[PDB]
């Protein structure tokens, strides 16, 4: 079992 | 290239988290748990080094140390 990223967010930022 | 003087370069970096990060929410990891980082929007990790082969960087954040998701930091 390898790791790999989560889905990117596609909202902007709400920073 | 491989030949030459070696250049200046920061072995740690200030990185904004953009995204909220739990990772009981949002990781795939069979051991996100044990390794990784919460976080949220705003917040700054200091990251050790560079990015490992799946993507995540060894970060500290309020005294505690672990990996976080490149995708969910400024870059």
């Amino acid at each position: 079992i390898g790791r790999r990223l989560p889905p990117t967010p596609s909202k902007p930022s709400t920073l | 290239g491989p030949l030459g003087s070696p250049e200046f370069n920061r072995p740690v970096k200030r990185m904004i988290a953009l995204y909220d990060y739990d990772p009981q929410e949002l990781s795939p990891n069979v051991d996100a748990e044990q390794v990784e980082l919460c976080f949220k929007t705003g917040e700054i990790i200091l990251v050790y080094g560079d990015m490992d082969e799946d993507g995540f960087y060894m970060g500290e954040l309020d005294g505690v140390r672990g990996l976080v998701p490149s995708n969910f930091l400024a870059d």
